[PDB]
């Protein structure tokens, strides 16, 4: 809820990866651009298995069970 | 990926007709032969590559082969051509990266008689047809010896004049040990990974899977190139009248320099070669302190100052001596030299200096013909009107008819920055924010303990550098054993250098020994890691710190000069003269941008400084870079 969905993907792909996408700030931009981010995020979502929250627009009780039961 | 290379009738100056050229495609994996009717089928081929995002592989193309083909398009099929940056490459910048340590390694190939004596040092096509085994012949030598026996002489370069189906097949001579160079640096993985085979992919993907110099070298290379066909506006008629204030200075002070003096053997003698002071002096009762190697006596500007002669004529000549050394130097510099500036002037009123871009060990460029990184500065005697010489105001507009105005900007002390990086992790950035905080001369002087702070300048540089005790000792009037304290108290004081070298020497390397007054400085590692990865060789243990610095430091410019221009062109500025700004010249850390208005020359100093803080932010510095910049004339007044 306290982030966007990208931001928390993105601890994911560091995470998969035994890395910190979050403090090298020359490699952010350069693995992803190169042909490194592809690679990775097939190699972690492509079975299709994890799914997020987004809206951080504050969400009500009944406006969350219903997406969490979804 | 195509590969590629081809055959004019003349250089870049006046190259009128192209004659052949090969593309081999790595994916048709074969050859295609060209001929002067098939030029314009020639432009298509590469713009197919283009179209479809590859490669096109050229020898000395970002310099000769590209903006030749730029130019011949326009006169001879009145179409633009223009490869763009990002998809062609260049073999002969490559080997300058990859292999700059390989002569060198040609001593054992030097004595195995495999490789030419005349090509010891080239990177060109012909020196590595050899050490590929792919060398039947060469053009350039099979053509003179014909010259001489088969009739008629020649003078420079009439192998060109007309195609030949000799000339054809020596095109594809040169194309296919160009394949053969392009694979051999491939096969390096210290800049290209071996996951990836970089001979079939796309453009967009060589550029970011190889070492980030790879990609900055190109753009380099590209960028330096144009800045040649930009050339530096020069002012003919100024040295001209130069020449004449100093032949007549020099025929003046030959005459009273046969005054004073007073000579199977004739004589005539005059201040130039050794046998002329050495010949006087020994007569005007001097005793020579300091020799050297041969053993002649030095005879340079240092002992010349202080050479006392009971004589006070022969006293009072050696000013008029050291004046006349110096008129010969600025007259063998800017008119009677084999490389003289007034030798260099092109039809256009440009001095076109080339630049070797990264083919210099470390980082600064090499120039030449004539060195535009030598002209004598403003506090040098007759440099203020050799450096009104170099102006943007000696070019006026094509369309506007004013005067281009120059742009000077410098990057603010650079040496002692790239320093406060490296031991920023030792101090946590304690030497860096003084550099901030400023005075670093100061401090400097303080922790070596010097007199004064001009002492601590020359120091700080000459310490740095790897220099003897006797020469740190003879800053304030001593000598080793001033200097081994100075240099070992300014270690205490400042820790952070000293932790520099262990990890350097924990990088790791190996250890070293003395055996009876001879240096014995081995190592196990002989290459530092450079800001873009590439390999510094760098020499032994006893300095290497200036390799260090100096190769952080020229990286840094050279992608400094880079994103400058890529800001310029991105901010919509035009590069050329036909636009709004050209690159003169790069000296180190200083460059020279003609400008077509003063307000031009202002977005120029602004983005400048944009550019070298974007550097520093792209590899993370851990101290601050910053520029200044001057508007004005000519270069005079910008440094």
């Amino acid at each position: 809820l306290e982030e966007s969905v990208e931001e928390t993907a993105e601890d994911l792909i560091g995470l998969h990866n035994r890395v910190r996408l979050r403090q090298s700030d020359s490699l952010k931009r350069e693995i992803i651009e190169n042909g490194k981010f592809d690679q990775w995020f097939d190699e972690l979502f492509g079975n299709d298995t994890f799914h997020l929250y987004d809206s951080f627009a504050e969400a009500e009780t009944d406006r969350l069970l219903a997406k969490l039961a979804y | 990926m195509i590969v590629s290379a081809i055959a004019a009738n003349a250089l870049l100056e006046s190259v009128t007709k192209f004659h052949c050229g090969v593309i081999y495609d790595y994916s048709t994996a074969e050859y295609v032969s060209y001929r002067p009717s098939d030029f314009g089928a020639y432009l298509d081929a590469l713009e197919a590559e283009v179209a479809r995002g590859g490669l096109i592989v050229f020898h000395n193309g970002h310099k000769y082969d590209v903006p030749a083909l730029t130019k011949l398009a326009k006169l001879q099929l009145n179409r633009e051509f223009h490869l763009p940056r990002e998809n062609c490459i260049d073999t002969l910048v490559l080997s300058r990266l990859i292999h700059s340590n390989l002569k060198d390694t040609d001593m054992g190939l030097l004595r195995s008689g495999k490789l030419p004596g005349k090509r010891f040092g080239s990177h060109a096509l012909e020196a590595w047809g050899y050490r590929l085994g792919e060398m039947k012949g060469e053009y350039k030598d099979d053509f003179k010896r014909m010259l001489e026996e088969q009739g008629e002489e020649y003078v420079d370069g009439m192998e060109w004049w007309n195609f030949n189906e000799e000339m054809m097949d020596y095109n594809v001579q040169d194309v296919v040990v160009t394949k053969a160079l392009l694979e051999k640096l491939l096969s390096d993985k210290h800049y290209f990974p071996p996951e990836i085979d970089f001979t079939d992919v796309g453009y967009t993907t060589f550029w970011s899977e190889s070492l980030e110099a790879v990609d900055i070298e190109h753009r380099a290379a590209w960028l330096l190139a144009k800045q040649e066909r930009n050339g530096f506006p020069f002012d003919t008629k100024a040295i001209e009248e130069l020449y004449v204030e100093l032949a007549a200075r020099r025929s003046e002070l030959l005459r009273k320099l046969t005054e004073t003096f007073g000579s199977v053997e004739h004589v005539v003698f005059n201040p130039s070669s050794r046998d002329h002071i050495q010949k006087k002096l020994q007569e005007a009762g001097w005793v020579p302190t300091k020799y050297t190697d041969k053993g002649a006596p030095v005879v340079d500007d240092e002992v010349l100052e202080g050479v006392r002669v009971d004589d006070p004529e022969k006293q009072a000549a050696i000013d008029l001596i050291k004046e006349y050394l110096m008129i010969q130097k600025r007259i063998g510099q800017s008119a009677e030299g084999d490389k003289a500036w007034l030798r260099y002037v092109a039809e256009d009123g440009k001095i076109h200096g080339s630049v070797n871009p990264n083919g210099a060990v470390t980082g600064r460029a090499t120039h030449a013909f004539p060195n535009l990184a030598q002209i004598p500065g403003v506090r040098s005697p007759y440099g203020e009107q050799c450096r009104a010489a170099f102006g943007a105001e000696h070019h006026l507009d094509g369309i506007t008819g004013k005067p281009w105005v120059q742009a000077g900007i410098d990057a603010s002390g650079l040496e002692l920055r790239c320093l406060a990086h490296f031991m920023a992790r030792f101090d946590n950035g304690e030497y860096a924010h003084e550099i901030l905080n400023g005075d670093i001369h100061t401090k400097n002087q303080i922790a070596a303990e010097l007199p004064t702070r001009d002492n601590a300048k020359t120091f700080i540089y000459g310490f740095l550098y790897g220099a003897g005790d006797e020469k740190i000792g003879q800053i304030v009037g001593a000598g080793k054993e001033r200097g081994k304290e100075l240099k070992k108290k300014f270690l205490e004081n400042t820790p952070a250098i000293a932790a520099l070298r262990e990890s350097i020497q924990q990088t790791l390397v190996e250890s070293s020994q003395w055996v009876a007054g001879e240096q014995q400085v081995k190592w196990k590692r002989r290459w530092i890691k450079g800001l873009d990865g590439r390999k510094v060789h760098v020499r032994s243990p006893h300095a290497a710190l200036n390799t260090l610095l100096q190769s952080a430091g020229a990286l840094i410019c050279k992608l400094w000069i880079i994103k400058t221009e890529e800001m310029l062109v991105e901010k919509g500025l035009k590069h050329g003269w036909d636009g709004d700004f050209a690159y003169m010249a790069w000296v180190h850390d200083e460059i020279q941008v003609g400008c077509r208005t003063e307000e031009i020359a202002q977005v120029v100093i602004e983005t400048a400084q944009e550019a070298m803080r974007w550097v520093g932010d792209h590899w993370n510095f851990r101290c601050l870079l910053d520029t200044e910049g001057k508007m004005g004339p000519n270069w005079a007044i910008c440094h």
